């Protein structure tokens, strides 16, 4: 069937700026295109149909064009309600089919992540358990990777990684990684390293810690 | 004022099956047709299927048809998708939308809030609330970052807070991942230096579905 594409999946912009959205068609599918707007709380809200047609109480500076294979979302002008998420949807053939979205995010300054890194608490360990516990805090843009060490090479079996969404008073992101082990794996090795590679910088942040030094 | 209310959330198991609602209000019920979205956190929106309320007729997406049953209630206004053999793969978000037509061409112009289904065998279970201290061989600085590892608790929501709200800023309550059947989450504060360990620093999480309340505070660590 009919696979829809949007080349950018994350988009940076300021208030005002003139932000346009784009969406890719696998065929032709002859206007048959519409656009949903889905905020953070899940709540989703239709923008515009047939390509150019603007549903009722949408403000005027959401505009759609497009023809044949590839189209776009154009928003003047850009407000602060405007941030969220953008999908394009073909009726053309069946199944209906969306593009992957666009999540807007707002425009800053450079930040290179505060990390900090935590061993096992003593409630844990008694329970039979060990995490190793890492966040990355206050940095922007939002791609970053972190990468675990045991004993100086590299873990990633019961690595779990979670995402703040853009903050929205000073617009940083902040990450957590948490390394789980059992009680008995974690006290066979010594050093456990949290790097974060982020375009800050070319040298990674490291943070660790040794057990023979607790 | 067009409106689709979708019944709550939803915890099964896998295997079993499920049957979720979307009541109409507002408009002519079988005018419309009803189309179902599914939304899961990392591939953006499939189209299940949609019915047509008037006649009952149903038009499904191939890889939903196996699993998917669409129906309604033209006395009450409220269409209904089933979901069978349920699997970790159908914990999802769940839409309904109404469709208009124009040109030939059909367009969701108003959509449900959504239902959330999570397929687990998992029951209500309280956090296990983890103090994060930083290391003993640690040398911190002006600024010390403490955390709270809220580990093994089902099912969502739960709240975090510092010192019962009276640490607002440097504050990072983490969205919650998936460990085995379970959630767990982190939430960091920072704080100068002279606020901790000379002062108490506790976190307090609220676990509702379990009526839990634990208040847990960060002490330096013992050495050796």
């Amino acid at each position: 069937d009919i696979q829809m594409t949007q080349t950018t999946s994350s988009l940076s912009a300021s208030l005002g700026d003139r932000v346009t959205i784009s969406c890719r068609a696998s065929q032709d599918i002859s206007n048959y295109l519409n656009w949903y707007q889905q905020k953070p709380d899940g709540t989703v809200k239709l923008l515009i149909y047939y390509t150019s047609r603007l549903h009722s109480g949408v403000p005027s500076r959401f505009s759609g064009s497009g023809s044949g294979t590839d189209y776009s979302l154009t928003i003047s002008n850009l407000e602060q309600e405007d941030i969220a998420t953008y999908f394009c949807q073909q009726g053309n053939t069946l199944p209906r089919t969306f593009g992957g979205g666009t999540k807007l995010e707002i425009k800053r300054a450079d930040a290179a992540p505060t990390v900090s890194i935590f061993p096992p608490s003593s409630e844990q360990l008694t329970s039979g358990g060990a995490s190793v516990v890492c966040f990355l805090n206050n940095f922007y843009p939002k791609d970053i990777n972190v990468k675990w060490k045991i004993d100086g090479s590299e873990r990633q079996n019961g690595v779990l990684n979670s995402w703040t969404d853009q903050d929205s008073k000073d617009s940083t992101y902040s990450m957590s990684s948490t390394l789980t082990l059992t009680k008995d794996e974690y006290e066979r090795h010594n050093s456990y390293t949290c790097e974060a590679t982020h375009k800050t910088s070319t040298s990674p942040i490291v943070k660790s810690f040794n057990r023979n030094e607790c | 004022e067009v409106q689709l209310q979708q019944s709550g959330a939803e915890l099964v198991r896998a295997g079993s099956s499920v049957k979720m609602s979307c009541k109409a209000s507002g408009y002519t019920f079988t005018s419309y047709g009803i189309n179902w979205v599914k939304q899961r956190p990392g591939q953006g929106l499939e189209w299940i299927g949609y019915i047509n309320p008037g006649n009952g007729y149903t038009k499904y997406n191939e890889k939903f048809k196996g699993k998917t049953t669409l129906t309604v209630d033209k006395s009450s206004s409220t269409a209904y998708m089933q979901l069978r053999s349920l699997t970790s793969e159908d914990s999802a978000v769940y839409f309904c939308a109404r469709s208009v037509y124009y040109g030939g061409s059909y367009y969701f112009d108003y959509w449900g809030q959504g239902t959330t289904l999570t397929v687990s065998s998992a029951k209500t279970t309280p956090p296990s609330v983890y103090p994060l201290a930083p290391g003993s061989a640690a040398q911190t600085n002006s600024m010390v970052t403490l955390g709270c590892l809220v580990k093994g608790y089902f099912p969502e929501p739960v709240t975090v807070t510092w010192n019962s709200g009276s640490l607002s800023s440097g504050v990072h309550t983490f969205p919650a991942v998936l460990q085995s059947d379970l959630y767990t989450l982190s939430s960091s504060v920072t704080v100068p230096s002279s606020t901790w360990p000379s002062e108490t620093v506790t976190c307090n999480v609220a676990h509702p579905a379990s009526s839990t309340k634990v208040d847990k505070k960060i002490v330096p660590r013992d050495c050796g």
